[PDB]
């Protein structure tokens, strides 16, 4: 019931986090790759555009009837230092084989 | 003072492996006699001596294994001065034999 | 199992 | 009471010198940059690779029409004065090192009919270049060819 | 007095051999201050045969090298730099010594 | 005690003698910023034994949850008001004897996004610093073809058609 | 021909002599080292006490016997303890 | 030994390999191949001819945005990570974040000004 | 052969223990076992050639015709003769860099002469 | 503590035989009664000096074994004490890499 609809505004959340990401992403790619020709408007029409929309976006999804985010806790359940392709895959690269530095430093 | 160190090292082994033996008797005979932790004190600085001479054997490890240390370092050095001898009358002979034949050729 | 890994595990 | 091995000679690295010879210096190779050589250096490198451009040049047969060659210290530059320069040189050991083109400056600059510009776009002009400098890393027969 | 002076520089330059150590100063931000770079450059009296007679362990020296490098400090403060030289610092130690006794047991029994 | 999520607290005696019924005296050696001395588990260990007193008693009972034999051993803390009856407050997970309280879904989400917006404004504050305009000029920072090539190419083509490439 | 043996020659001559040079730069730095063995000893016995200079006999990947001084002996240790 | 007398003893440095590179599992690797024939080539590879790209201005503004981007997937791969229940936990302890101050409004002031 | 003999005598005290920790926690009850026999007879087939191993390691291990005196005297000898060895091979090295010297302007000069022509 | 399960045993005795290890066993060295400095007062014979340095001598550098092979401290010595295929393994001296 309300799980459902706590799930749903997680998979929302995740949304909002990864596009936000790939913005972030190919701004500063372009950056790097334009280096000469970029110009304060491009620069103040892309950086405004990215952070504006996906900030607003994601306070707004936090704050629409979702479940009470403070109540959930997150606490590791099996850590084993043995290589692992699917978070490697899952993860898109970063944070393989969950070892026992990862869960303090995450 | 006689300090001999390899026969003093052989009467401690042969004196740690005699009071083993005079242990067992105690736990033979008379197991709550006083001398017992006389004898679990007596081998004890049995063994003591038997490190404290090997590694006077050790500033002497080291001095005699340093006195090998620097023969061998000499030895090299010899040596590859030997080999610079050898390859500067191999040049020399090169050198000689291209220049007869230049002339000789002449 | 996993003991913490000063060197890495094997 | 028992010692391990007596240290054997690490106590006598620190006491003779201090740069640590044990473990290992991937540390510094991967977390601190080399430094770049001075002027003397360069000039030293260059005299050395002088003298390496020498011994290649009196090995291959330099062609006998024009072969303008001035050693500049680091550069053969090979020019003849109004068709073209090219400046080879070469990378290391003599048995088998390939040869580096570097540049491929056009020389025909006419000035009745290029005014105020080269005579041909710099693109073809490296272009050329690779091609030629792809010929010449097969270690072939280059001063002729 | 110049004692307690000598007793804390000791032990903080024994202490500087803990990469752990150097992870937090750096992230303390206490490398980027000019004061710690010139406190660093006056440690170098280490070096000197007669105070490093005192330094029980000696892994620090080469590691203070390092640090007057002026990259060493821009980087490590990350924690996988203090994780890779630790990591390399405890297996060189280690493989060093059990592989040479490994190697001379292993040949002694193979070659018989 | 100025932020428990931001305290961690170990011991090393402790760390090799570790097992899944050591972990609650663990969490228990006192002086730990996580564990408190109001918990029932220290009123039971003032006492004699330890048993179903936990369910006798309904109060601050701090239990193992869920446990690796390794290095995982996770503790939740609980308020009971009856018997069958558990209401909880809290989780510290302990990794590699090393304590830690469970960050909520939303706390660690909330210190995240700051981060990282906090970042991306200092970038935009600077970036707006260094960009200077002109009407006539346009925009700065503070701090072709000549068309006679498709000849020059087709004479390209010539001379590697000529002079092939020999990597 | 003649240009070439002269050439490799040369070659065979710069390496023997920068070998040559090494061992020079070693006696140089070998000329400063010269000290008292004893220290030498106590030295050893000073840096291969604990375990900094060998690694122990049974040092698996976990032990509390570290390259550095922990952290209960740095708790313990004059730096911070003084400092506070 | 009553009376070790000590000597000029002088000794070389025990320089015969070094290990550039440690791997795990053992496994040790020379990579000093002890040349200098061949270092006069390398070092002429260093010499010249004619830290990122360029990476001389908007230094700062890139790795700020870099590190921004970094916190960004951080969160990113924690939220993929209790998508699903591998290797993760998110039971619901009933807590309630209870601030005992009138932190709120000050905070929303002194914000809104700057 | 030093940590060798220190590796020995240590493991002749820990025989030492073992064999009694052994032959006293386990044994047939009375009368007024096999197994336990076996362990005794191997226990003292180990102690006995961990005995003889240090002594060949010690019959082996140094005569005290060192430690002192002939140590100094042969260290001194050795500084004396690395000192003369240190200045033989520079001055073969000088010999060797003169004929490198030679046959470099001894070429030099032929590619001159080459490119001349 | 229990242990005693037939496999457990059997892990102990491989662990402990590897560390340990016709006679073809060392030459027997007798007593010592003129040591170089204290014991014969001979310190700085230039006899004995040169004597270490290239002769053979019995103890001070190295071990004569049985068969006549001769061990010197850097090498390491292989030899058969208990009348068995294994063969106790005597280690480097100088052990100087």
């Amino acid at each position: 019931r309300e799980e459902k609809q706590l799930e749903a505004s997680l998979d929302a959340l995740l949304s909002q986090v990864a596009d936000l990401k790939n913005s972030l992403g190919s701004f500063i790619c372009k950056l790097e790759n334009e280096y000469g020709r970029l110009t304060w408007p491009s620069v103040l029409d892309s950086f405004a555009l990215l952070s504006g929309q996906l900030n607003t976006l994601n306070k707004v999804l936090k704050h629409e009837k979702t479940p009470l985010f403070r109540n959930q806790v997150i606490i590791p359940l099996v850590l084993s230092p043995d290589r692992d392709e699917d978070l490697m895959r899952q993860t898109e690269g970063r944070v393989p084989v969950f070892s026992h530095e990862v869960v303090p430093d995450h | 003072m006689q300090f001999d160190h390899k026969k003093e090292l052989r009467k401690l082994n042969m004196s740690i492996l005699i009071n083993f033996l005079d242990l067992l008797d105690i736990l033979i005979r008379s197991p709550g006699s006083i001398k017992r932790e006389e004898k679990l004190e007596d081998l004890k600085l049995l063994f003591v001596h038997v490190h404290h001479l090997i590694n006077e054997y050790r500033p002497h490890q080291a001095r005699e294994t340093l006195r090998v240390m620097m023969e061998v370092q000499k030895r090299q050095r010899l040596e590859t001065a030997e080999r610079f001898q050898k390859h500067l009358e191999r040049v020399i002979e090169m050198i000689q034999n291209c220049l007869a034949s230049l002339p000789d050729d002449l | 199992s996993y003991s913490p890994t000063s060197p890495s595990y094997s | 009471a028992r010692l391990p091995s007596f240290a054997i000679p690490y106590a006598i690295d620190v006491l003779t010198t201090g740069s640590y010879p044990r473990l290992p210096t991937c540390i510094r190779d991967k977390i601190i940059p080399p430094d770049p050589i001075t002027k003397i250096e360069k000039q030293a490198t260059l005299h050395q690779l002088n003298q390496i451009l020498r011994h290649r040049l009196v090995t291959t047969d330099l062609p006998p029409q024009l072969a303008n060659l001035t050693v500049a210290n680091g550069r053969v530059k090979f020019r003849v004065e109004g068709e073209f320069e090219a400046t080879l040189t070469v990378m290391g050991d003599d048995p088998d090192v390939p040869w580096r083109l570097l540049k491929l400056e056009i020389l025909v600059e006419d000035k009745e009919t290029g005014d105020g510009r080269a005579l041909v776009h710099s693109m073809q002009i490296s272009f050329i270049h690779q091609l030629v400098q792809s010929r010449l890393f097969a270690d072939e027969k280059p001063l002729q060819d | 007095g110049n004692r307690l002076r000598f007793q804390l520089e000791l032990e903080f330059v024994q202490c500087l051999a803990n990469p752990n150590y150097l992870n937090f100063l750096a992230q303390r931000g206490y490398f980027k201050d000019k004061a710690f770079v010139n406190y660093l450059k006056y440690l170098l009296y280490w070096k000197d045969p007669e105070y490093a007679k005192y330094l029980k362990y000696p892994q620090c020296l080469h590691m203070l090298e390092l640090l007057q490098y002026e990259h060493f400090r821009k980087e490590l403060v990350n924690a996988q730099c203090a994780k890779f030289i630790d990591e390399q610092q405890i297996l060189h130690w280690q493989h060093y010594s059990r592989k040479r006794m490994r190697l001379q047991q292993a040949l002694a029994e193979q070659q018989q | 005690r100025d932020n428990l999520l931001g305290i961690s607290w170990v011991d090393s005696s402790w760390i090799p003698i570790l097992n899944s019924g050591s972990v609650l005296d663990y969490f228990s050696e006192r002086s730990n910023p996580f564990y408190d001395r109001t918990c029932n588990n220290e009123v039971v260990k003032m006492q004699r034994l330890t048993l179903e007193h936990l369910n006798q008693m309904v109060g601050i009972e701090y239990i193992l949850l869920h446990a690796q034999e390794p290095i995982l051993f996770i503790i939740r803390k609980q308020q009971r008001q009856s018997p069958a009856q558990v209401i909880p407050l809290a989780d510290y997970y302990i990794i590699a004897g090393v304590i830690y309280q469970a960050p909520d879904l939303g706390s660690v989400i909330n210190s995240r996004v700051l981060t990282a917006v906090h970042g991306i404004q200092s970038a935009f504050d600077e970036a707006m610093s260094y960009c200077r305009y002109h009407p006539s000029k346009g925009y700065w920072w503070h701090f072709s073809s000549i068309f006679q090539r498709q000849r020059v190419d087709a004479l390209l083509l010539d001379l590697r058609q000529k002079f092939p490439p020999k990597f | 021909q003649l240009q070439k043996q002269l050439k490799e020659a040369e070659q065979i001559l710069a390496t023997a002599v920068y070998q040559a040079k090494e061992k020079l730069k070693s006696i140089e730095k070998a000329r400063k080292g010269a000290i008292s063995s004893e220290e030498i000893i106590k030295y050893a016995h000073r840096i291969s006490a604990s375990n900094a200079v060998c690694a122990p006999l049974t040092w698996v990947p976990g032990d509390p016997r570290r390259p550095y001084p922990t952290d209960l002996e740095m708790r313990s240790g004059l730096l911070g303890q003084m400092n506070n | 030994m009553s009376g070790v007398r000590a000597v000029r003893i002088s000794i070389e440095s025990a320089c015969e390999k070094q290990v550039h590179e440690v791997g795990l599992d053992g496994t040790e690797t020379y990579l000093p191949p002890l040349s200098m024939s061949q270092n006069l080539a390398r070092l002429a590879q260093r010499i010249d001819f004619s830290f990122q790209p360029s990476l001389w201005p908007w230094d700062s503004v890139r790795n700020n945005l870099r590190s921004a981007l970094t916190e960004m997937c951080v969160l990113y791969d924690v939220l993929s990570i209790v998508r699903d229940k591998k290797f993760m936990t998110l039971d619901p302890v009933s807590q309630d974040a209870l601030p005992p101050k009138q932190n709120p409004q000050t905070l929303q002031l002194i914000s809104k000004k700057k | 052969r030093l940590t060798q003999l220190q590796d020995a005598v240590n493991s002749l005290a820990d025989q030492f223990c073992n064999a009694i920790g052994v032959l006293q926690q386990c044994g047939p009850p009375a009368s007024f076992a096999n197994p336990t026999e076996e362990y005794a007879q191997l226990f003292a087939a180990l102690i006995a050639r961990t005995a003889k191993d240090i002594d060949v390691l010690i019959d082996s291990l140094p005569s005290e015709e060192s430690t002192a005196a002939l140590q100094a005297a042969s260290l001194y000898k050795l500084e004396e003769e690395n000192h003369e060895a240190a200045t033989c091979l520079e001055d073969v090295v000088y010999r060797g860099d003169m004929l490198l010297e030679k046959i470099q302007s001894a070429l030099a000069d032929i590619a001159q002469s080459q490119l001349k022509t | 503590l229990s242990r005693n399960e037939i496999i457990q045993s059997y892990l102990s005795r491989q662990s402990s035989l590897l560390s340990s290890s016709a006679r073809q066993l060392h030459v027997l060295v007798p007593q010592s009664p003129p040591t170089d400095l204290p014991g014969l007062t001979r310190e700085v014979t230039q006899d004995d000096l040169d004597r270490i340095q290239a002769s053979q001598w019995p103890g001070v550098n190295g071990c004569q074994d049985t068969q006549g092979n001769w061990y010197d401290w850097t090498q390491c010595i292989s030899l058969d004490p208990h009348g068995d295929d294994g063969r106790l393994n005597i280690l480097p001296y100088v052990c100087l890499d």
